[PDB]
């Protein structure tokens, strides 16, 4: 049954992202006073399995220069770690419950970088590995925000568990209590999937498609499932953080409903950013994080540490 | 350990505006210099004219800078009219005026939205894409071709307007300044934009002018110059609109330049609107312009021109001129020689883009590859001019 | 007459000074872009439904080339060659001689349609109304050899598109 | 028989590769503007899944839009080597077909037919974007007809 | 126009919400129909082993009253 | 025709599910609208066949072909010019 | 033109102004596609007398 539960959260997970790819580019498409994916199927609804089909068929061209013990790894961990975000997610109920689920997201999401370190790596052509490298700066740079503020936010849950969040916001959003650390996590989650003025790693019109220009058909598919899951995924955990819904222990499909709803409406802001800013610089963006970002998120740590001590509004551990 | 990348490529890549290799060599981050090879769209332009008529050369100026065709063909007109002695009628000056106003129009939109495709707001290329097809409809109904109209010719434009085009034309003016809104809510003040723009390929008047700029690259850095006041050909004279000048010679005071050349662009469009006047729309001199078929089927005269117009051409008295017009991209000429015969002897093509693009290494000095993209989109370029 | 692009100072105040830090603080003018967007979002699009909708053209149109008839049925070509004289790209290839009952007409007429540039010269030439480009611009092929046009082709065309291409004619003759 | 079953699957593939032709924007002169006109609102390439895509790696059909000239035909060649396969090159405009205006150069190469091959050709100069977009659908046709498994089953 | 985005939307959302429905689900149905019981801390753990323990069905969740001996 | 909708989608065909011994219910094309509805279709006209119909000749086609290439009756190109030089036949007579 | 009340005022809103005025997309105010015929007039030279072409 265990095992039941398990497949019953990968699969509807990647069913998500495969229909995703057809919401953005609809998005996107009503956006630009065009339509998008209209055609194959009603209203473009069998678009993602013509994209799925149409890969999988397509030759995988790997490169003669690449080492392809790490070429096949890259995309494997990348998956996994895509998938294995969503264990500790508390709809209502997690599939893992654990004591540190927040700090098990962090460190999953920190092994994520190695799929880029290893894929510019791999695919040699001396080039893409700079792309690669400029990522993984990127990367590492926004783990520091994203680190810093989940511990402020967390200083009123009183735990690391992720199922005591939906106790913290039994009657208030934790955004109404952290608005300003909710917009630069936003944007550091913004940044962390390489997406909207932040994809630097992929710039359609800067290095064409960067760190993946070698990878073809199936293992780019994978790596797009990668990224659109951890999209999904960061968008879930945004809502359970700063939008926490009510929860009924008798009708937990209410909670489910809420928090679909919310990580929906995210993920459609996500396409939104995509479709009404420019791209950032590379020095851009490393100056935003490491000159704007990172001075207030040191402040506003200071400020929710002080702040349960000083009203005696510190959360239980338990 | 010097291993400056010298990343000598980037033709098949979307932000090379078509067909461009750029040979460059950077200090880490920083372009140190750019080598654009360019020769990847010439296909021997100017030699071929040397073996067409005059009125068979027309056609190759819509197809050098295939944004801005009407411009060309109003170009290569004006310098064919002042080697034959001869003026078009006002009618067909004020459709000029007219339709190089909209060509600009066109021109402006495809310059300002695939620069900011390429730096990556790709959002407002679509919104005004749809006014360029209307534009183009209005091509269509007045040549038969939506981009490359062949209407502009030596002795005025090739037919009349058909009836109700001026009301569509109208229909559509009155509320493309809705989508220039539209356009600058976008970028204008967007701190993305304006950091991508903003003090970037910074160009000196003194040594704009003396790196042979012209148009929203000289006027960009403060200089008061335009064609279409100092030097004003057609019924330009007629006509009032405003000059809009930078100040900071960098990549965002340009594109505030083109956004208000496409607002005093519809600006002059109205007054060609109220003010087209009746007539005949080329020279009524047969043997430059040909007679009206009716006439060719019913006079001896007529059909003799006719015949000789289109088998021969017209013998254009010999002597050199350079003509230069206010292109949309800039001051595009042609050094037009005649010997005498009804083919141009010789026919340099002067295009703006080829000064502003030998420009590019001073440009990108002391800027990172991202703005190098800005900086080529900043001084829009067609390799159909470029290369010729 | 010229305008100021940019010339602009700031003003240097409290009030303005504050719309300006909040500005940068709570990324105001980022929401316009994205307040713009979703007004676009819930704008009709402007995409047509091809091929079931077409494009608007006019008579003008340049496309597929043709060849026409008299009412009689009797060619308009009189092989004067003035197309091929006047064709811009040389695409036009001609040979004529005396018909069996005397007329001037062509034996050949081939247009290389990939040569030519579609500008429409030879039917602005032609004395008789007998070369024109139609309206039909939904022909591409499948090979380049297709689009090497003979006189039967041409022909064809002719009697094929005729009945659009005499309306098109009535249409826009009287600006010729 | 097992042919019934081949077709199937034959059918199945071809649709899904034609309702998702990823091309690669090849946009050597006049005939770019218009291509990215079929891109535009009014046509809009992307509601029949003929997505805006890049590097060769993930494109399916090369669409030739413009003149080649002999310094690019190289360059031209290689992409279309870079190519993975099932792979579709679209000639657009007449400088892509024979040459055009400039098949008398020379710095031209007449049509780009000598350099790779050629499915589809569309004519004019430029064809207008409805004309591309009838070529695009007349290769997705191509695509439907294609018996690539048939062919296999008989060998 | 802007509506026909809805459909995949809605799919997406069925897709989404399959996860927590199922997991709900099964933790009623391999807990005794009560919510999975969670020990976070060793006296939860504790309480659920002699919860196994007293069971007689070496399960937590049969849970006995004061029907099992008072 | 719907004209309320906004012009490039105030009219529209649907076209036949069968044309010319071909199957067209799923594989139709612009090529398919003979050049009496292609000018209404295409707005060079305000006036459908039906109210304005064309000049009848005896030449036009009384049946609209679609694009046939691809197809065993697509064009090939050929010659349409006679043979330029006549040889000189040798005599079947031997001169021994 | 065919939106609702509600979303006419939403996408008002979203962009600032009032966009049902100014509309991209073209309707019955565009002109007829089947126009009368012209009439055009002649050149400065279409004279029976007094044109010899040596003084033009
Ligand atoms: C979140 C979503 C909440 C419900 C939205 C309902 C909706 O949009 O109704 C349309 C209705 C009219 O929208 P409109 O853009 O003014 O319509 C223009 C014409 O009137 C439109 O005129 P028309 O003649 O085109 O109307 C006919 C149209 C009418 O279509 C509808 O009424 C769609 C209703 C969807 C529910 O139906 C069709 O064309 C049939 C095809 C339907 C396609 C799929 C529709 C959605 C399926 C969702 C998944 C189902 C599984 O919406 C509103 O009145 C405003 C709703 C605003 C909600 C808040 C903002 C979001
Ligand atoms: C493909 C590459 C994948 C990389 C990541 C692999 C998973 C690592 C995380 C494992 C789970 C975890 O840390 O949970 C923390 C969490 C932290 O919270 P917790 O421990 O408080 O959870 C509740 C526990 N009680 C009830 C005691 C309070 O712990 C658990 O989820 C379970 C703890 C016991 C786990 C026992 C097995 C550990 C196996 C570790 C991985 C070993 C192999 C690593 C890869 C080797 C590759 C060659
Ligand atoms: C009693 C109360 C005590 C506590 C008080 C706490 C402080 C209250 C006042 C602070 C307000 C500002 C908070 C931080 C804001 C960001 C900081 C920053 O550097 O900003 C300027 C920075 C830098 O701006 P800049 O570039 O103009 O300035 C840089 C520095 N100078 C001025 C010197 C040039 O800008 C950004 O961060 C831009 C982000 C780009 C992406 C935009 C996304 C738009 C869409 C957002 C949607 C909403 C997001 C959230 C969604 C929901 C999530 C749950
Ligand atoms: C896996 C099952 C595979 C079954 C065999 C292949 C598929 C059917 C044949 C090929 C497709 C049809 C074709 O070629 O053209 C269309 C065909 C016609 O093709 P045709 O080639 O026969 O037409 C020839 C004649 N003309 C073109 C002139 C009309 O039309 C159809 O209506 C076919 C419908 C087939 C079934 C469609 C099912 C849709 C999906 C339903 C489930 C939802 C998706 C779930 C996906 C999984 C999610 C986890
Ligand atoms: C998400 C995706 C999940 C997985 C989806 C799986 C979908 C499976 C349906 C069929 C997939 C395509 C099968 C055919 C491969 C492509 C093709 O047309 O090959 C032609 C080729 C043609 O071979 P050939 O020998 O005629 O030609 C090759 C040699 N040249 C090119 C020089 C002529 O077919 C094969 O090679 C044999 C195919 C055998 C049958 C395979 C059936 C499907 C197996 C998987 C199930
Ligand atoms: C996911 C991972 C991979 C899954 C693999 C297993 C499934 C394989 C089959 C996938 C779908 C095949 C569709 C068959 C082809 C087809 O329908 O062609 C359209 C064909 C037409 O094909 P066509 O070739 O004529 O293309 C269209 C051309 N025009 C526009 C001119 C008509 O139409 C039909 O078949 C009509 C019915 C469509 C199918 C029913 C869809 C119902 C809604 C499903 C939504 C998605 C699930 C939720
Ligand atoms: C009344 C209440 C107080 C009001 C605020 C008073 C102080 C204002 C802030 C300090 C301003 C100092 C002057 C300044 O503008 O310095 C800018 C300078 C360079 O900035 P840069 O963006 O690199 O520009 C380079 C040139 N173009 O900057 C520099 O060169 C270095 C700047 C270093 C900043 C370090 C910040 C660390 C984190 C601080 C927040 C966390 C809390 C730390 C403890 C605070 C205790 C008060
Ligand atoms: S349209 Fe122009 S290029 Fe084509 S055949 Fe006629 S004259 Fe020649
Ligand atoms: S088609 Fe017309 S111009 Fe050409 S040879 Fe025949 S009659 Fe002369
Ligand atoms: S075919 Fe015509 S429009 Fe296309 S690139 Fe060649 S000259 Fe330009």
């Amino acid at each position: 049954m265990f095992m039941i539960n398990i497949l019953s959260l990968i699969i509807p997970i990647l069913l998500a992202v495969a229909f995703l790819t057809l919401v953005e580019r609809k998005v996107l498409g009503y956006m630009q006073l065009r339509k998008g994916p209209n055609v194959v199927g009603p209203y473009g609804l069998l678009q993602p399995i013509a994209d799925a089909l149409k890969l999988v068929t397509k030759e995988p061209l790997r490169p003669g220069t690449s080492s392809i013990s790490m070429f096949i790894i890259a995309p494997i961990l990348g998956l996994s770690l895509a998938l294995t975000m969503w264990v500790p997610l508390p709809m209502p109920y997690p599939l893992i419950n654990m004591n540190l689920g927040v700090l098990f997201m962090l460190a999953m999401s920190s092994l994520a970088v190695y799929s880029i370190l290893w894929s510019g790596w791999a695919s040699n052509s001396k080039y893409a590995l700079i792309g690669a490298l400029r990522a993984v700066a990127q990367t590492i740079s926004y783990e520091v925000t994203l680190a810093i503020i989940l511990l402020s936010v967390l200083l009123m849950n009183g735990s690391y568990t992720l199922s005591t969040l939906i106790t913290t916001q039994e009657h208030i959003w934790m955004i109404f209590t952290s608005w300003p650390l909710a917009m630069m996590w936003f944007i550091s989650t913004l940044a962390e999937t390489n997406r909207a003025p932040f994809d630097l790693t992929e710039g359609e019109s800067e290095l064409v498609s960067g760190f993946n220009v070698e990878y073809a058909a199936g293992p780019f598919a994978m790596f797009f499932m990668a990224e659109y899951a951890n999209i999904i995924m960061m968008n879930a955990f945004t809502a359970i953080l700063f939008l926490g819904a009510s929860h009924d222990p008798h009708t937990p499909e209410l909670y489910t409903i809420n928090f679909v709803l919310k990580t929906l409406a995210l993920t459609i802001t996500f396409l939104w950013i995509r479709a009404s800013y420019p791209r950032f610089r590379y020095d851009q963006l490393m100056h935003l994080l490491w000159k704007s970002f990172l001075p207030l998120t040191l402040a506003l740590c200071m400020w929710h540490i002080s702040l349960p001590i000083m009203t005696a509004s510190i959360p239980p551990q338990s | 350990l010097v291993s400056n990348l010298t990343l000598n490529f980037g033709p098949q890549h979307p932000a090379a505006h078509g067909v461009l290799r750029l040979v460059m060599e950077l200090s880490g981050e920083m372009v140190r210099k750019c080598d654009p090879h360019i020769g990847l769209l010439h296909r021997g332009t100017e030699k071929l004219i040397e073996y067409k008529t005059y009125l068979q050369a027309l056609p190759y100026f819509d197809r050098l800078d295939y944004v801005s065709m009407m411009c060309n063909e109003q170009a290569y007109s004006l310098a064919v009219e002042k080697l034959l002695n001869i003026q078009p009628p006002p009618r067909a000056q004020w459709i000029r005026v007219l339709f190089g106003e909209i060509t600009r129009l066109l021109n402006h939109i495809m310059a300002v939205t695939t620069h900011a495709l390429d730096i990556g707001a790709m959002t407002p290329f679509f919104w005004m894409f749809e006014e360029r097809e209307k534009m183009f409809e209005f091509y269509e109904r007045v040549s038969g071709a939506r981009m490359h109209a062949a209407y502009i010719r030596p002795g005025g434009v090739h037919q009349d307007l058909p009836l109700g085009l001026l009301d569509d034309i109208y229909e559509f003016s009155k509320n493309f300044s809705f989508r220039i809104d539209e356009l600058e809510e976008m970028l204008t003040n967007n701190r993305i934009w304006r950091n991508r723009t903003v003090d970037i390929g910074v160009v000196t008047a003194e040594d704009a002018l003396n790196y042979g700029f012209s148009g929203v690259m000289l006027r960009g850095s403060g200089i008061q110059w335009d064609l279409r006041k100092t030097q004003p050909y057609d019924v330009y004279d007629q006509v009032e609109f405003d000059v809009p000048i930078g100040s900071r010679g960098d990549c965002y005071d340009r594109y505030l330049c083109r956004v208000e050349e496409m607002r005093q662009s519809l600006r002059i469009i109205s007054q060609c609107l109220n003010k087209m006047p009746p007539g005949e729309i080329k020279v009524d001199d047969a043997k430059v312009s040909p007679p009206k078929r009716a006439e060719m089927k019913t006079s001896m005269e007529s059909l003799i021109h006719h015949f000789k117009l289109y088998t021969e051409g017209y013998q254009v008295p010999p002597g050199a001129t350079y003509t230069a017009i206010e292109a949309p991209k800039g001051e595009f000429g042609v050094y037009l020689v005649s010997d005498g015969s009804s083919r141009p002897y010789r026919c340099k093509i002067k295009a703006p883009g080829f000064a502003h693009l030998a420009g590019l290494d001073k440009m990108s000095k002391g800027h990172m590859l991202a703005d190098v993209v800005a900086i080529i989109g900043t001084q829009d370029i067609v390799f159909g001019e470029v290369d010729r | 007459t010229y305008k100021f692009v940019n010339m602009r100072e700031p003003s240097m105040d409290m009030k303005s000074v504050t719309d300006r830090a909040a500005q940068t603080l709570l990324w105001t003018e980022l929401v316009r872009g994205l307040g713009m967007t979703l007004s676009y979002l819930f704008r009709e699009p402007a995409t047509i439904n091809y091929p079931f909708e077409k494009g608007p053209l006019s008579p003008r149109f340049r496309g597929e080339h043709a060849l026409r008839r008299y009412p009689s049925g009797e060619e308009r070509c009189i092989a004067c060659k003035l197309c091929e004289a006047v064709c811009p790209a040389q695409a036009i290839t001609i040979e004529a001689e005396p018909r069996a009952d005397g007329s001037r007409r062509t034996t050949r007429y081939d247009i290389d349609m990939t040569k030519c540039i579609y500008c429409g010269f030879c039917q602005e030439a032609c004395p008789v109304d007998a070369i024109v480009e139609g309206p039909n611009f939904e022909f591409s092929t499948e090979t380049h050899e297709e689009l090497l046009y003979n006189k039967e082709k041409l022909l064809n065309n002719g009697d094929k598109w005729e009945a659009e291409i005499a309306a098109n004619i009535q249409a826009d003759y009287l600006y010729r | 028989r097992g042919e019934y079953v081949v077709a199937k699957l034959d059918d199945l593939v071809n649709w899904a590769r034609r309702s998702s032709l990823w091309p690669m924007t090849f946009g050597l002169a006049c005939c770019a503007v218009e291509m990215m006109h079929m891109a535009a609102p009014r046509y809009d390439m992307d509601r029949f899944g003929v997505v805006f895509r890049a590097s060769p790696r993930q494109s399916d059909v090369m669409i030739v839009a413009g003149t080649l000239t002999n310094k690019m035909a190289p360059a031209l060649r290689k992409v279309y080597d870079q190519m993975p396969e099932p792979r579709y090159v679209v000639s657009m405009g007449s400088c892509a077909n024979g040459g055009g205006y400039y098949h008398y150069s020379y710095s031209v190469v007449r049509g780009c037919d000598r350099i790779v091959p050629v499915d589809i050709y569309v004519p004019g100069c430029p064809p207008t974007a409805e004309a591309l977009l009838y070529g695009i659908l007349q290769l997705q046709r191509k695509i439907k007809r294609e018996k690539r498994l048939r062919i296999w089953y008989r060998r | 126009m802007w509506f026909e985005i809805l459909p995949g939307i809605a799919v997406m959302a069925a897709c989404l919400f399959i996860p927590g429905m199922a997991t709900a689900h099964i933790h009623k149905f391999t807990n005794g129909g009560k919510e999975k019981r969670v020990a976070h801390f060793s006296y939860q753990w504790n309480l659920m082993e002699r919860d196994r323990c007293i069971s007689g069905v070496n399960r937590y969740h049969v849970t006995k009253g004061l029907e099992n001996i008072d | 025709e719907d004209n309320k909708q906004f012009f490039g989608r105030h009219r529209w065909v649907i076209y036949t599910t069968e044309m010319n011994g071909r199957d067209t219910f799923w594989d139709v094309d612009g090529s398919m609208v003979p050049p009496e509805w292609h000018r209404w279709l295409h707005c060079m006209t305000d006036d459908p066949p039906t109210t304005k119909p064309p000049t009848a000749r005896k030449y036009i086609w009384t049946n609209h072909k679609f694009n046939v290439s691809g197809t065993p009756q697509q064009y090939v190109p050929y010659s349409t010019t006679r043979k330029k030089i006549q040889e000189w036949v040798p005599p079947s007579t031997p001169y021994k | 033109a065919s939106a609702t009340r509600v979303i006419q005022l939403l996408r008002n809103w979203a962009s600032g102004r009032d966009l049902q005025a100014k509309l991209q997309l073209r309707y019955q105010e565009i002109s007829k596609r089947t126009q009368p015929p012209p009439k055009l007039p002649v050149g400065p030279s279409h004279k029976l007398s007094n044109n010899y072409y040596c003084t033009r």
